[PDB]
């Protein structure tokens, strides 16, 4: 685990061409990317994808799974925060 | 939210 | 991350990091405004745990960092451990964090947000540089 | 479990499932006493969860079941998520386990305890039976 | 995943011999079993990994992971009780 | 502990 933060720019792909990864192993609530010469790997997940939107960095992903090997060829896995800021947004209401 | 105060390099 | 690059310091401000009572990071997490931090509903994060912030290196003693302390945590309840389907866990905080020049909030998207594939996006942590 | 029996119902009474608020079960457990149970550190336990015991079968309604609440969770603080080293969580039971024909304790080994390759051993659950 | 428990025989295999399966990623608090014509699989974790010993049926490891397709043909990789149980023993102690 | 009041059949 390196001792500083590390950042990676990455494209985000659809989740059809992502199946072509992870077959049936994609959830509507699941978003991809990289397979860009970066990976996302062991220790980053529940970190940050971000994407900007109108001046500001908005939470896209949130880092989930992918490749045992980190391999930068396959695309990681990323939780759609588009399908779970309505709970988050609720959860933030009853505490 | 989503805009540092120490501006990110790319 | 398999070939990033070191971020400049206090860049990405809502970025935290979860440590066990030892001190090992083993996940990063995302605050959402001063008492909501959020992370994956697999870190299976628990209290005895703390959330990390201002950190830059993880190394480095000389940080004016905040160690703060975990009251609830929420496991969406639609989370699949079966499928890691719906991998979200908000964190409620015991302690505020202070926001500053280097701790801050990062936006959350409306349901109804588009974010297109092809679109250059950016992911930030201490994971695994080499695997 | 890939090509496993059905058990005799009560003939493995020290194991329990883990459900979210929701129902689903989605890791298994072990009795060691009355008050604690062990499942594994990642399956990401919180105290929203419960610990049912005394089940067969998780269709059916007309189970004298128990359903037991966390008080507090256990995560070994040795426990590596890079990789999954250490992967016990104990759990703290804020009910007693009521014990009876259908719900007791496994026994823990010594430290010491040899078990040697070639044993023919037994695990049990509610796993996926086809991937 | 089944409405009724399920149950399996299945052999513990050497560390060793597991090195030929997970290679570097079986840690000395591992213990390894299958490959027999039965896998433990999603959903199995946390459960019991059982050996009967004088009598009793005694807990020897804790199903923590493996194949991701669930292959009978590889060995599960369990949790090593002998080696936390030192650790359970001590948690018993202060609460 | 570890012996069942309903004996398991393999
Ligand atoms: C080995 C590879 N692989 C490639 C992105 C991985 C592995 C783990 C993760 C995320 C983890 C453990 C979280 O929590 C990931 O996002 C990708
Ligand atoms: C897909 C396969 N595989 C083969 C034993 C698996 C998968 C998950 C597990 C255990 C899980 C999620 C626990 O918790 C396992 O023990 C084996």
């Amino acid at each position: 685990t390196p001792d500083r933060l590390q950042q990676a720019s990455l494209p985000l792909l659809s989740n059809t061409n992502c199946k072509k990864y992870w077959g049936t192993k994609i959830k509507d609530a699941m978003i991809c990317a990289g397979a860009s010469g970066v990976s996302s790997c062991m220790g980053d997940s529940g970190g940050p994808l971000v994407c900007k939107k109108n001046g500001a960095w908005t939470l896209v992903g949130i880092v989930s799974w992918g490749s045992s090997t980190c391999s930068t060829s396959t695309p990681g896995v990323y939780a759609r925060v588009t399908a779970l800021v309505n709970w988050v947004q609720q959860t933030l209401a009853a505490n | 939210c989503g805009v540092p105060a120490i501006q990110p390099v790319l | 991350i398999v070939n990033g690059e070191e971020a400049v310091p206090g860049s990405w401000p809502w970025q935290v990091s979860l440590q066990d009572k030892t001190g090992f990071h083993f996940c990063g997490g995302s605050l959402i405004n001063e008492n909501w931090v959020v992370t994956a509903a697999h870190c299976g994060v628990t209290t005895s745990d703390v959330v990390v912030a201002g950190e830059f290196d993880q190394g480095s003693s000389s940080e004016k960092i905040q160690k703060l302390k975990i009251a609830k945590v929420f496991k969406n309840s639609k989370y699949n451990s079966l499928t890691i389907n719906n991998d979200i866990t908000l964190l409620k905080l015991s302690t505020a964090a202070s926001f500053s020049q280097t701790v801050s909030a990062v936006c959350l998207p409306s349901a109804s947000d588009d974010f297109a594939a092809g679109t250059t996006c950016v992911t930030t942590g201490w994971g695994l540089t080499r695997y």
